[PDB]
DNA sequence: ATCAATATCCACCTGCAGATACTACCAAAAGTGTATTTGGAAACTGCTCCATCAAAAGGCATGTTCAGCTGGATTCCAGCTGAACATGCCTTTTGATGGAGCAGTTTCCAAATACACTTTTGGTAGTATCTGCAGGTGGATATTGAT
DNA sequence: ATCAATATCCACCTGCAGATACTACCAAAAGTGTATTTGGAAACTGCTCCATCAAAAGGCATGTTCAGCTGGAATCCAGCTGAACATGCCTTTTGATGGAGCAGTTTCCAAATACACTTTTGGTAGTATCTGCAGGTGGATATTGAT
């Protein structure tokens, strides 16, 4: 019986593992700390679908890509402050025209 | 008329995401761009939640990273609401897998 | 049977009206006369930055090209971090 | 009868700047063209660096990051001509939008 | 009562005299206490019941205010764009804004 | 008054050291908003960090910690 | 012992102390026999090349001793250095006397 | 005599030796003291950390002084660069050429 | 140009916050010979990937005229704000006690890990057929714009 | 307010690259199980500096009158800047050949690791003179702003 099933995961219980030995981000590393992160990072990549999968709803289309999540990650407070130093690769911007840039008055 | 050269293995998340996403979405989709993108998305997550824990240990002369620093780490890393949900689905797993064997 | 001639006032290639399009895009609507030079310019900085730090990686584990992942390294470390093109 | 203007189609001055700042908003696709934002890519490096070479997908990538960026230097530099009570983008602007950002002192 | 025309240094040039004299100088411009205060009411929505060593709580108040500090010349550069030398609100909101705050 | 404990002078005087001739009235609440969002944001990592080694105290440590990550470094505390 | 690797190397930064803290902060798997000399080195010196230009600065301002905003002065007024602090904070460091030219007194001058 | 004795070890005392290496006359103050030693750690972490970066990417483990020269090459602006690589240069063909 | 009307800046004075000079101190930090371990450097080569061609077109950038109206300059004037002056409350701080709590030290096992098998899997390769939507057409309704 | 004259939605359609799909091997990685090591909680108490007391002292803040002008608003003419319209070029495109130069596998040793063991020294901890300088005093005079 695996780690993930053990801890009730999907995300690579081992392979989290791995990395945060390889990385010497410290000397030693405990029981719970691959467990506990593989938690977060799929929490996150679950996050951040629920969103960018009902962008795709909303313009009818059918499959994320990365311009959905854009609309995702952009539309959505905290992942915003997350990812305010990313850039999401053809993933345009945010539709916004400011308000004195609009013709009136006749 | 088949391998060259054994190539390097390029392991991605690719396979971890397309099983957590059809959970949120069953008849969804994903481009390799798409995708592509979730994957350092992934990637990039680990590196700071780790690398912080790591600062954590050594503000506390740790030679080790327990679930705790990386709980530390995701409460300072991540925003508010972002945080509690995490902190709570990794303690979770944890729970879990101190509870079985 | 090779080519490579000169390479000279290239930044010539960053055109007006896609100087305009980046500002359109921008959210913007009306585009002075100057701008497309001082662009142009706040451009080179830009690719002058993240380039020789994209190099001076490659310069190191001894190779004579400038990868996906060079690239990626000298724009994170600058605080620019994209995903799309790996690590 | 001698009274009426003319009659060919004219658009007014900014109603399509507006039409546009519609569209490329709208997606996706980088606004600058390839070969010549590659000749400057391959030609600010050899100036560092001679007899080097970029991958397909290096000078594809220094792109959609130095893209993006104007795009976005250019949303705050809007921003603060409208804040001078102004709807036009002049140098000042960026470099007023630079400064702030500590891209400049 | 009548004073026969005295001394009144036209305005804004006991302002325009501060600005040289405080740039001069490099103490920390906020009364100690109130401060050492402000910084008590917060931190106890965090924890309850805490301490802070003296130095803790000056090492803020030299990142507090130092921060002020910059964030008004960049208010001050935004305000005069506007073609006027008096900060107002407006002006932070723009400063704070495209350093990436409000964003 | 606390964050009314942070005067209208104070501000004048923080103000001119940045360089300021001419001061707005709105101004001073503004600022009073501008330095509550700044002291929250820090203490809330420092407190982290010292809730981290299990104590009832602020280091001048878990203040620098706080700030370099915030990304404010502050020289003069360090150790 | 015999002599030191610092003076091995000829400098006065710990050349033994350095190849220690590279150690305990797990930086690598393995830090080589040079790293700590040139790390050790270039630490040396850019300490070197501030104290110099923040004698000066005291020196300005009819001073023996070296106080926070002596370094603060010595600092921001040179290009290469206020880049690489570009992002930090002196303690009582102050700052460069400087005023926007358009406040100067009759309209603009 | 050792209870309150765990180290707090610093730079002060080689960061004195070099303050005298060109100002012999000219003192520092403690507090101005504390800066030269928060400054020496922080140019420190910063060389040494991207230079924990630079061997990863590689697929190295050995921190090599060449991971060094690119970590500052990397890190420090223009002309006070091309300083540094030299005066590091030179202090490691000395240890090179020792007892 | 005049000259009071005040704030500024220089030499010269002395006292103490605060840097310096001396010894006793000791764990631990570092250098020194020993014996072992393997990272990474080499030389050879399979092989993906870039420079470079080539030939054909077609959207795309160039320049050009033309004129709408935004930017910039002018005068203006009302009320916000700096100045100054009067109180007078509120911070300062020193000067020093309980007493928390950081921070130190002896314990001792649950937790890491290094150890050698064993089962599994996820990635490349390979080949092979789907299927979502760019993309191109056309015809209905929306926006803009001169009457 | 129509009425023409545009782009703009929206629908229907296709063409096929880019998706998803099985077989297949399979080197590495994941897990299992043991001996073996150890980082850090567990709890006890020593003292460094944190907190409120006390209690002056006046420095520094708060309200108040006055009027100086700075912000903003209201009108007006240059000419900047977009819109459009004619052309024609260089990017784009889709493909094909070296072959440079990257990368993967085999070999071997300089250098780096763990380690037992001798020594140097940086931090501590009082204890005590030293000392540049932060505020005090003239008495100059520069900057300000009335005449
Ligand atoms: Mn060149």
């Amino acid at each position: 019986k695996t780690r993930s099933s053990r801890a009730g995961l999907q995300f690579p219980v081992g392979r989290v593992h791995r990395l945060l030995r390889k990385g010497n981000y410290a000397e030693r590393v405990g029981a719970g700390a691959p467990v506990y992160l593989a938690a977060v990072l799929e929490y996150l990549t679950a996050e951040i679908l629920e969103l960018a999968g009902n962008a795709a709803r909303d313009n009818k289309k059918t499959r994320i890509i990365p311009r959905h999540l854009q609309l995702a990650v952009r539309n959505d407070e905290e992942l915003n402050k997350l990812l305010g130093r990313v850039t999401i690769a053809q993933g345009g911007v945010l539709p916004n025209i400011q308000s004195v840039l609009l013709p009136k008055k006749t | 008329d088949g391998k060259k050269r054994r190539k390097t293995r390029k392991e991605s998340y690719a396979i971890y995401v397309y099983k957590v996403l059809k959970q949120v979405h069953p008849d969804t989709g994903i481009s390799s761009k798409a995708m592509s993108i979730m994957n350092s998305f992934v990637n990039d997550v680990f590196e700071r939640i780790a690398g912080e824990a790591s600062r954590l240990a050594h503000y506390n002369k740790r030679s080790t990273i327990t679930s705790r620093e990386i709980q530390t780490a995701v409460r300072l890393l991540l925003p508010g609401e972002l945080a509690k949900h995490a902190v709570s689905e990794g303690t979770k797993a944890v729970t879990k897998y101190t509870s079985a064997k | 049977k090779r080519h490579r001639k000169v390479l000279r006032d290239n930044i010539q290639g960053i055109t007006k009206p896609a100087i305009r399009r980046l500002a359109r895009r921008g959210g913007v609507k009306r585009i002075s006369g100057l701008i497309y030079e001082e662009t142009r310019g706040v451009l080179k900085v830009f690719l002058e930055n993240v380039i020789r730090d994209a190099v001076t990686y490659t310069e190191h584990a001894k190779r004579k090209t400038v990868t996906a992942m060079d690239v990626v390294y000298a724009l994170k470390r600058q605080g620019r971090t994209l995903y799309g093109f790996g690590g | 009868a001698t009274g009426g203007v003319k009659k060919p189609h004219r658009y007014r001055p900014g109603t399509v700047a507006l039409r546009e700042i519609r569209r490329y908003q709208k997606s996706t696709e980088l606004l600058i063209r390839k070969l010549p934002f590659q000749r400057l890519v391959r030609e600010i490096a050899q100036d560092f660096k001679t007899d080097l070479r970029f991958q397909s997908s290096a000078v594809m990538a220094l792109q959609e990051a130095s893209e993006a960026y104007l795009v976005a230097l250019f949303e705050d530099t809007n921003l603060c001509a409208i804040h001078a009570k102004r709807v036009t983008i002049m140098p000042k602007d960026i470099q007023l939008a630079r400064r702030i950002r500590g891209e400049r002192a």
